[PDB]
C-alpha cells in the first residue's frame, strides 16, 4: 500500500501486490499487481529499462 | 602643447584633465572589467 | 596551541574538541582601539536575545565553589594568605601595590577563616578606590531543605561588600542574572566584573 | 479553521478577545493593521514560548513595525527583496 | 517592446491617452508625489483625449509647481506601476493612433524571431536579419520619446550591440579567450559572407547561407555570455555561480594577518586575554609609527 | 536512543536582508538609512537587555545607591541637562485623560532628565509607595541620608542614562536574536511548531496557514 | 430565524458609534440603545419593521469641518444605480457633506464608478454590514487611532525634519481608515499599548 | 514519579553535602535529577515518538 | 573498480551507483564491520522521515 | 593549523589564493557596530 | 544644507558608546605621528594609552560632527560632552 | 558492539558513539605489515589486551589486534584543565612510551 502508484496510473490505487521473482541463477525481476479503481488488475512488470 | 599628449600609439590628444586617485578593492576592479565586458558600465563620480 | 579561559567556551559554544578557529589581527590603531573598547571580551556579558548573562563559571568552579562557601569550612593563617595570593595574583595583572586581608573570624581558641570571609575579602580587593561596597540579597541555586530543614543559607546575604550569609553557586557567579557577578557588572563597571 | 464573519453572529461569548493562530492575511485585512503588530508580536513571542528560549520583545517589536511598514505585511523573500533603493544589496543577496 | 509596438501606427498600440496618463504618473512619482499621482486618475472624459492629456498634464504642472515650493515606498510604487504599464502595452493588437494591426513577431529561445505578414481581412484596416527589427526600436524610440524618457534621452541601442568590448590579459590568463576566438572566427565569416552577397534560386541560397552565418554568430554570443544555450561557463554563470562573486568574493573573501589554530582551554591566564604560541607572535606582526618616547620599546625589537 | 539521534539556516540571508541599516539616528527616531522611519524611541526606547537588566531591580537600586550615585557622576550630567520641564509635564501626562501626550513623544529622553516611559513612571510610583520600607517616607525624619525625590531623581536618572547607542545598527541585532535561537533547537516532544511555523509566519508571510485556529472565551450566561 | 433584527441593530452601536472616534457628537442615548431599545424605536406590526427609517446624522462637535454628516440603511441588496445616485441628492439638499452607506449584499461594480465621479467635494463612504457590525475599536490588538489637524501635522514634520513621504502608510483599503474615513495624505496619530515599556504614539499616513 | 519521590532524597546511601553526584546534580554543574533517578532507580516508560 | 552498474536493464534493483566499498583496513574493527555491514540505499538517505 | 601573514594574490582578482571571512561575520562586526574594524578587516 | 546653531542642539549631551571609540582612535594615531600631547606622560609607552589619559580629563581637542539624517550636522567639541 | 565492557549498562547513545570511533582507532591494523602497498595505515608501538573483557575477545582472537593500553586512571578534579571532557596525561607515563 502506497500512495505513489495512484499518481502515476490515475484509474489506479494504493492498493497493490508484487513478488520479486527469481530464476535458478538468480537473476531476479519484478511485477508489480496494481488494483485499479475500477476493478482489473494491470499487470505491471520491467523490461529495458 | 603642455596639455597635450600622446597615446602609446602615438595619437595626440588634449584634456580629460580632472582625474582624481581612490581607494578601493581591487575585485571592484574586477567587476567593472567584466560587467564592462556586458556593454553595461558604471558611473560614479566623486567630491 | 591557543589557549583560552572556559569563560568564554558558553558564548562561543564551542564543544573543545577540536573545532578550530579564525584569529584576527586589525592593522591600523583606531580598529584596534575599537576592538579594545567596544567589542573587547569584557564588553560581552549579556547576549543580546535577553539579558542573561552567558559567559562565567562552569562545573568545576560552581563545585569547589559550593564546597568551599560552606559555613563548615576553616582556615589557618597559612591556608588563608596562600588562598587569597594564588586568586589575586595582582602582578600579572598589575594595578596593584600591596594586598589587604581581614581579621579571622574566630580568634580564640586558634584563629581561623571561613571561606565566606575569603570571598568578602577577595571582594574587597576589589573594590573600587572610592565605589560604596555590594549589599545584597538573593537566592541561591541549591535549595535551602538540603542543608537542613530550615537551613539558613537558603539565599546569599550580604551588606557593603561583605559574604554574611549563603552559598555561592551557578545562581550566584555564572550564567545567571542577578547573582553576585551581574550586580559586580552593574556596579564597579564592567572591566572589574 | 477561521470565520471571522462567523463568530460575529453569536452572543454566547465575548466577541473582543479572541486568540488567533495567526492566519494574519485575514487578521490583518479586517481588524486593521495594528491588529496584525500586536499579532504577529504575541504569536512569534510564543513561538519562542514553547522553548525554554526568551527573545526579549524588543527585537520582536523591531522585526514587526518594520514587517509592517508599508501598510501591508511583507514577506522577506523577492517580493519584500525588489522594493530597497540600494541597487547593490539587491545585486547581493538573491541574485545578481 | 517589440511585440508592444506598433509598426504601421508607427507607435505602440495603446491608445495615446493611456500613454500620456502613465508619463503623468511617472513624472509626478519622481518629485516624491504618491496620492497626487495617483489622484490624475480622478479625470473624466483625437481632439477630445488630446484635451484630457492636457488636463492631466497641466495638473502635473501645478502639483508639480505645488510641491517644489528618493524612498522604498516610491520605488516600491514606480515598479508595481510599469509593471501594469507593461501588461498594458503587452496586451493591444489593434493600433489606436493607426486603428491598424502591426504584423505579429514570434519569437525563439535558440535566438530567432520573426513571424508571418499581414492578414487579408487586416489588410482591408520565421527568423530574418536584425537590422530591420533593429532599425523598427529606433524609429519607435525616437518617435516616442517622453514617455520612455522617463523610463529610462537616447534610447537607440539599447537592445543590441555593435561592437563589444576586450579585457585586458589581466583578467584572462582560457575558456573566455576561446570563445573571443569563436565568436571573432564568426565576425570575419559575417564580413566575408556579407561581401559575397553583395556582389552575389541565388537568393534562395544566398539568404539561406548568410542567415545561416547570421544564426551561428547570434549563437556564438549567446553561448559566450550565456552557457546554458549551446550544449563552458558564460559570465552571468560565473557571476550568478553562487559559487563566485559577490559571496564567494565580495562579502566573504579571505584575508591577510588571520591565522587558524585549534584550541584549548586554560584556567590561568585571564578570562581576557589568549595565550598564544611564540609561532604565531612572530608570524603575525603589524605596522607601528616611531615616536620619541616609544623610540626605546622599537628599537629594542628591532 | 537510536530515535533520539534521527530525530537531531537560510533565514540568517532573509531576516538580515532588508535589516541591513535599521540604525539609531541621533534624533531617536530609527530609520533604515534610506530616510524612512520604522520606530520612535526604538521597542520602548530604553534600551535593548544589556542595560535594561536592572531597571526592574527597584530594590537592589534602593539598596545602595551610592556606588550607583557616583557611577552615574550626578555633578556632571546635571549641569548641562533639563530637568524639571519632562518631569512636570509627566505629572500632566499621568493624569488619564488625553490631550497630555507621553512626554518622550514630547520631549526627546536624550537631554530632558525627566521623560522616561510610561509604564515605568506606574512602576517606581507604585515601588514608591507599596513597600517603601527601606526609603525612609514623617519626612523630617528623612533628612540624614535618603529622600523620596532622592531615589525618584535617581531611577530617572538611571533611564536616560541608559539610553540606546544613537547609532546602533539594530536590524542586524534582531537578526541575530532570532537566527541564534531558532537554529538552537528544532526537535519535538495538532499545531504546525518549531522551524515550520516560523518560516511561514516570517519568511513567507502567507495566507493559508497550516494549523489556523481561533480561541474565544466564554461568558457568564453561558 | 429573525437573527435580521439583532444584526441590523447592532449595526448601529458600529454606526452611532461611528460620530465619535470621528469627531462628531451624538447623544449619550444613540450609543446606549438596548436591544429592545431598539425594537421599540423602530416597530409596527412585524417582527419585520424595521426598514425604511434606518437612517441619522450627526453635526461636528468641532463646529467646524465643513460640513456635517449623515448616515443611511439602504435595506435593498445590491443598490446599484437605481438607489445610489438618488441618495446623493438628499445629502447634497442637507447640505449634508458626507454621507454613509451600507448595503446587503454585493453592490454592483458598474453602479459604483459613476458615483464615485459624481462625489467630487462629498464623499459616499463606504461600508456595508454583515462586515461592519461591532465596534472594531473596541478590541484588545487595536491602539488609540487620533485624527490631525494640518497645524498638528505641520508640527510632526517640523520636529522631524521629515517630507511627507518619509513617513509610515496606512493603505486606503484598511478597516479602521476607512472607519475612520481618512483622505490620502491625512496623518493618523496611533497610540500603541506594547506593554514593554509604557504606551507611546506612533504615526502613519494615508496614500 | 512515585518512587522516585521517595528514593533519590534520601534512599541512597550518604547525605546531600557529602554526596558528590548530588553536588555535581543540584548545584547546577553538570546533570540532573532525571539522570540521578534513572542511575539510581529505574528508567520508566520509553516514549518513542 | 567504479560500482557504477552499466546496463540495459537495472537488473531489478533501485539505485544503479555506490554498489562497491573498498576495504579500508585502517583497524582491524573497520575491516571486519566493513564485511558485516548492510545498507538499505540512499534512495532513502535522499527522504529524511 | 594554517597561518597565513601573506603570500600568493589570484590571477584574476588579486585575493590570497587558496582564510575565511564574512557573509556571516559581516552580520557579526555591523552588530558590534565596529565599521572601521569592518573596513579594516575586509 | 545647513550647520546647526550651537544653541539649538537636539543631539544626545552623551558621549556615545562609539564616539568615545573612535575619538581615542584618532587621539592615538595623532600621538603615534608625532603630535603635541596635552598632557603629562606618567612614563607611559603605548601611544593610544596615552590617549586615555588625556580623555580621562577630557582636555582633548578634536571635535565631532554628529550628521543628522535629514542633512543637518552638530558640531561638539570633545570639552563640552558629557 | 558485543566486545563491550558491560556494555548493558551506559546509555544507549554511549554505546553508539563507542561502536563508531572504535571503528576509527589507531590500532594494529594486522601483522604482515612488510608487504602492505597501501596509502595510510596506523600502528601503535605498545600494546596489550584489557584487563575486562568479554569473553569472545579472546574467542575471536582479538589477542593478535591490540588497539589500546591499560592506563592507571583516576576521576578527580585536580588540575583544572580538564573539563568540557578534557584530560590529561602524566608526562612521565608519556614519555615511557605512552
Ligand atoms: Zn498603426
Amino acid at each position: 500500500i502506497r500512495p505513489s502508484f495512484a499518481n502515476r496510473g490515475t484509474s489506479y490505487s494504493q492498493y497493490g501486490l508484487s513478488i520479486r521473482c527469481v530464476r535458478p541463477d538468480q537473476s531476479s525481476l519484478t511485477n508489480t499487481l496494481h488494483y485499479l479503481n475500477n476493478g482489473v488488475t494491470m499487470f505491471r512488470f520491467h523490461w529495458r529499462k | 602643447t603642455s596639455d597635450i599628449w600622446q597615446d602609446g600609439s602615438g595619437k595626440k590628444f588634449v584634456g580629460g584633465t580632472n582625474t582624481t586617485l581612490i581607494a578601493l578593492p581591487s575585485v571592484f576592479n574586477y567587476l567593472t572589467a567584466e560587467l564592462t565586458a556586458m556593454n553595461i558600465k558604471m558611473m560614479l563620480e566623486v567630491k | 596551541t591557543i589557549r583560552m579561559h572556559y569563560a568564554n567556551c558558553n558564548s562561543y559554544n564551542a564543544d573543545f574538541d577540536g573545532d578550530e578557529m579564525n584569529m584576527h589581527f586589525p592593522q591600523s590603531t583606531n580598529a584596534r582601539s575599537e576592538a579594545q573598547f567596544i567589542a573587547n571580551t569584557d564588553s560581552q556579558y549579556l547576549v543580546p536575545t535577553s539579558g542573561d548573562p552567558l559567559r562565567g563559571l562552569i562545573q568545576d568552579h560552581v563545585v569547589m565553589g559550593v564546597w568551599l562557601t560552606c559555613k563548615d569550612t576553616f582556615y589557618t593563617r597559612d591556608e588563608y594568605q596562600q588562598l587569597l595570593f594564588q586568586a589575586l595574583k595582582p602582578d600579572e595583572t598589575g594595578m596593584y601595590g600591596r594586598i589587604k586581608t581581614l581579621p579571622p573570624a574566630i580568634q580564640r581558641p586558634g584563629i581561623y577563616w571561613t571561606g565566606k570571609q575569603i570571598i568578602s575579602s577577595v571582594l574587597l580587593n576589589l573594590k573600587p578606590s572610592d565605589r560604596p561596597g555590594l549589599n545584597l540579597k538573593s537566592k541561591a541555586k541549591v535549595p535551602g531543605k538540603y542543608w537542613s530543614p530550615d537551613s539558613e543559607e537558603g539565599s546569599v546575604l550580604f551588606d557593603d561588600g561583605e559574604l554574611l550569609c549563603g552559598i555561592l553557586d551557578k545562581s550566584s557567579f555564572g550564567a545567571s542574572a542577578f547573582g553576585l557577578v551581574h550586580s559586580v557588572h552593574e556596579l564597579y563597571g564592567p572591566d572589574i566584573a | 479553521g477561521v470565520n471571522l464573519k462567523a463568530i460575529w453572529e453569536f452572543y454566547n461569548e465575548i466577541s473582543m478577545n479572541d486568540i488567533y493562530t495567526n492566519d494574519i492575511a485575514a487578521i490583518l485585512r479586517i481588524y486593521g493593521v495594528e491588529a496584525a503588530r500586536n499579532a504577529i508580536v504575541h504569536e512569534v513571542s510564543s513561538v519562542f514560548g514553547v522553548y525554554g528560549i526568551a527573545v526579549d520583545p524588543r527585537h520582536l517589536s523591531l522585526i514587526a513595525d518594520y514587517m509592517t511598514f508599508e501598510g501591508g505585511y511583507k514577506a522577506f523573500n523577492r517580493m519584500g527583496i525588489e522594493y530597497n533603493t540600494s541597487p547593490f544589496a539587491k545585486m547581493s543577496f538573491e541574485t545578481t | 517592446l517589440l511585440r508592444s509596438t506598433c509598426l504601421y501606427c508607427h507607435h505602440f498600440k495603446l491608445s495615446k491617452v493611456k500613454v500620456h496618463l502613465f508619463f503623468c504618473r511617472l513624472k509626478l512619482l519622481d518629485y516624491g508625489l504618491l496620492n497626487e499621482s495617483e489622484m490624475v486618475e480622478n479625470v473624466s472624459l483625437a481632439k477630445d483625449a488630446a484635451t484630457l492629456m492636457r488636463i492631466r498634464d497641466e495638473f502635473v504642472a501645478k502639483s508639480i509647481a505645488d510641491s517644489r515650493q528618493l524612498t522604498t515606498l516610491l520605488l516600491h510604487e514606480r515598479k508595481k506601476v510599469v509593471r501594469a504599464f507593461y501588461h498594458a502595452i503587452s496586451s493591444r493588437k489593434q493600433c489606436d493612433n493607426c486603428q491598424s494591426f502591426s504584423p505579429n513577431f514570434r519569437k525563439e529561445g535558440f535566438a530567432k524571431i520573426f513571424e508571418i505578414p499581414l492578414s487579408g481581412k487586416n489588410l482591408q484596416f520565421k527568423y530574418m536579419t536584425s537590422t530591420e527589427v533593429r532599425n523598427h526600436l529606433r524609429r519607435l524610440f525616437v518617435k516616442e520619446n517622453v514617455v520612455l524618457s522617463r523610463l529610462y534621452p537616447a534610447s537607440a541601442d539599447m537592445f543590441f550591440l555593435q561592437n563589444i568590448a576586450v579585457p585586458p590579459t589581466r583578467f584572462r590568463p582560457n575558456i573566455q579567450n576561446e570563445l573571443l576566438t569563436r565568436i571573432l572566427q564568426s565576425s570575419i565569416q559575417i564580413a566575408s559572407l556579407s561581401k559575397d552577397s553583395t556582389v552575389e534560386e541565388r537568393r534562395s541560397r544566398a539568404f539561406e547561407l548568410l542567415i545561416n552565418a547570421f544564426v551561428q554568430l547570434q549563437h556564438d554570443v549567446n553561448s559566450l555570455i550565456d552557457s546554458n544555450r549551446n550544449p563552458p561557463p558564460g559570465i552571468k554563470q560565473i557571476l550568478e555561480k553562487k559559487e563566485g562573486l559577490f559571496r564567494k568574493h565580495m562579502m566573504g573573501k579571505r584575508v591577510n594577518y588571520a591565522a587558524r589554530s585549534v584550541i584549548s582551554p586554560d584556567p590561568n591566564i585571564e578570562t581576557n586575554e589568549i595565550g598564544v604560541p611564540p609561532v604565531f607572535a612572530t608570524k603575525l606582526t603589524y605596522p607601528e609609527p616611531v615616536t620619541l618616547y616609544n623610540f626605546n620599546e622599537m628599537r629594542n625589537a628591532v | 536512543g537510536r530515535e533520539g539521534l534521527i530525530d537531531t539556516g537560510y533565514l540568517q540571508r532573509c531576516l538580515m536582508k532588508h535589516l541591513e541599516g535599521l540604525c539609531v539616528q541621533y534624533d531617536h527616531t530609527v530609520r533604515d538609512s534610506d530616510g524612512s522611519i520604522v520606530q520612535f524611541h526604538y521597542g520602548e526606547d530604553s534600551l535593548d537587555v544589556t542595560k535594561q537588566k536592572h531597571l526592574t531591580q527597584f530594590e537592589f537600586s534602593a539598596k545602595n545607591y551610592k556606588s550607583l550615585i557616583q557611577k552615574y557622576k550626578v555633578k556632571s550630567v546635571l549641569s548641562a541637562v533639563d530637568s524639571e520641564t519632562a518631569s512636570s509635564y509627566a505629572k500632566k501626562a499621568l493624569k488619564k485623560p488625553y490631550k497630555y501626550d507621553p512626554v518622550l513623544d514630547k520631549y526627546p529622553p536624550s537631554r530632558y532628565l525627566g521623560s522616561v516611559s510610561e509604564k515605568f513612571q506606574r512602576a517606581v510610583d507604585e515601588y514608591t509607595q507599596k513597600n517603601p520600607d527601606k526609603l525612609i517616607a514623617e519626612s523630617k525624619l528623612d533628612d540624614s541620608l535618603l529622600n523620596e525625590s532622592k531615589f525618584k531623581a535617581l531611577m530617572q536618572l538611571r533611564y536616560q542614562q541608559s539610553l540606546v547607542d544613537p547609532g546602533e545598527s539594530v536590524g542586524v541585532l534582531a537578526s541575530q536574536s532570532i537566527g541564534e535561537p531558532s537554529t538552537q533547537m528544532t526537535l519535538n516532544t495538532n499545531v504546525t511548531l518549531g522551524i515550520p511555523r516560523l518560516r511561514e509566519i516570517i519568511m513567507t508571510a502567507s495566507a493559508n496557514i497550516q494549523t489556523p485556529t481561533m480561541t474565544l472565551r466564554l461568558n457568564d450566561g453561558v | 430565524e429573525e437573527k435580521n433584527i439583532v444584526r441590523v441593530f447592532r449595526a448601529w452601536k458600529t454606526a452611532h458609534q461611528l460620530v465619535h472616534d470621528r469627531g462628531y457628537g451624538v447623544s449619550q442615548a444613540e450609543l446606549d440603545l438596548t436591544l429592545d431599545q431598539f425594537k421599540a424605536m423602530h416597530c409596527g406590526m412585524g417582527r419585520n419593521l424595521d426598514r425604511t427609517t434606518l437612517s441619522f446624522y450627526a453635526k461636528p462637535s468641532n463646529d467646524s469641518n465643513k460640513g456635517t454628516i449623515y448616515i443611511e440603511f439602504a435595506k435593498e441588496p445590491s443598490v446599484g444605480i437605481k438607489e445610489m445616485r438618488t441618495f446623493v441628492h438628499t445629502l447634497g439638499d442637507h447640505n449634508h457633506k458626507t454621507g454613509i452607506l451600507i448595503y446587503a449584499n454585493s453592490m454592483t461594480p458598474s453602479a459604483a464608478k459613476i458615483i464615485a465621479t459624481v462625489t467630487g467635494q462629498f464623499t459616499i463612504e463606504t461600508f456595508q454590514e454583515s462586515d461592519l457590525i461591532v465596534n472594531i475599536t473596541h478590541h484588545e490588538l487595536v491602539p488609540k487611532h487620533i485624527l490631525l489637524s494640518p497645524d498638528e501635522k505641520k508640527e510632526l514634520l517640523d520636529r522631524y525634519k521629515l517630507r511627507e513621504t518619509q513617513l509610515p502608510r496606512i493603505q486606503l483599503a484598511d478597516p479602521v481608515a476607512r472607519y475612520l474615513g481618512l483622505k490620502r495624505g491625512e496623518v493618523v496619530k496611533i497610540v500603541r499599548r506594547s506593554e514593554t515599556s509604557g504606551r507611546y504614539n506612533s504615526y502613519r499616513i494615508c496614500a | 514519579s512515585s518512587i522516585i519521590n521517595k528514593c533519590i532524597p534520601d534512599g541512597l546511601l550518604t547525605k546531600f553535602p557529602y554526596n558528590h553526584m548530588q553536588t555535581m546534580t543540584v548545584s547546577g554543574a553538570k546533570g540532573s535529577n532525571v539522570n540521578v533517578s534513572q542511575i539510581s532507580c529505574l528508567l520508566g516508560q520509553q516514549e518513542l515518538e | 573498480s567504479t560500482g557504477n552498474l552499466v546496463s540495459n536493464t537495472g537488473l531489478d534493483l533501485q539505485q544503479a551507483t555506490g554498489y562497491t566499498v573498498v576495504a579500508e583496513k585502517l583497524n582491524f574493527y573497520r575491516f571486519l564491520s566493513h564485511f558485516r555491514m548492510v545498507h538499505r540505499g540512499a534512495f532513502f538517505a535522499e527522504l529524511k522521515t | 593549523f594554517q597561518v597565513r601573514t601573506t603570500g600568493p594574490i589570484h590571477n584574476l582578482t588579486r585575493q590570497p589564493v587558496k582564510i575565511r571571512f564574512g557573509e556571516m561575520e559581516r552580520d557579526a562586526v555591523i552588530g558590534h557596530g565596529t565599521s572601521f574594524l569592518m573596513q579594516d578587516r575586509l | 544644507g545647513k550647520a546647526v546653531a550651537k544653541e539649538d542642539r537636539t543631539t544626545t549631551p552623551y558621549m556615545t558608546k562609539y564616539e568615545r571609540a573612535r575619538i581615542l582612535g584618532t587621539r592615538a594615531l595623532q600621538i603615534s605621528m608625532n603630535a603635541p600631547v596635552l598632557v603629562d606622560l606618567e612614563g607611559e609607552t603605548d601611544p593610544l594609552q596615552i590617549a586615555m589619559k588625556e580623555l580621562a580629563q577630557k582636555k582633548i581637542p578634536l571635535l565631532v560632527r554628529r550628521y543628522l539624517p535629514d542633512g543637518s550636522y552638530e558640531d561638539w567639541s570633545v570639552a563640552e560632552l558629557i | 558492539a558485543n566486545m563491550t565492557p558491560f556494555s548493558d549498562f551506559n546509555q544507549s547513545p554511549r554505546n553508539m558513539y563507542q561502536c563508531q570511533m572504535g571503528k576509527q582507532t589507531m590500532g594494529t591494523p594486522g601483522t604482515a605489515l612488510r608487504y602492505r602497498t597501501d596509502n595510510k595505515l596506523y600502528r601503535l608501538q605498545t600494546g596489550q589486551t584489557p584487563v575486562v573483557r568479554p569473553k569472545l575477545h579472546n574467542t575471536y582472537g582479538l589477542d593478535h589486534y591490540p588497539n589500546g593500553t591499560n592506563a592507571v586512571v583516576a576521576v578527580i578534579s585536580y588540575t583544572g584543565y580538564d573539563m568540557e571532557d578534557a584530560m590529561i596525561l602524566n608526562k612521565s607515563a608519556h614519555e615511557r612510551g605512552f
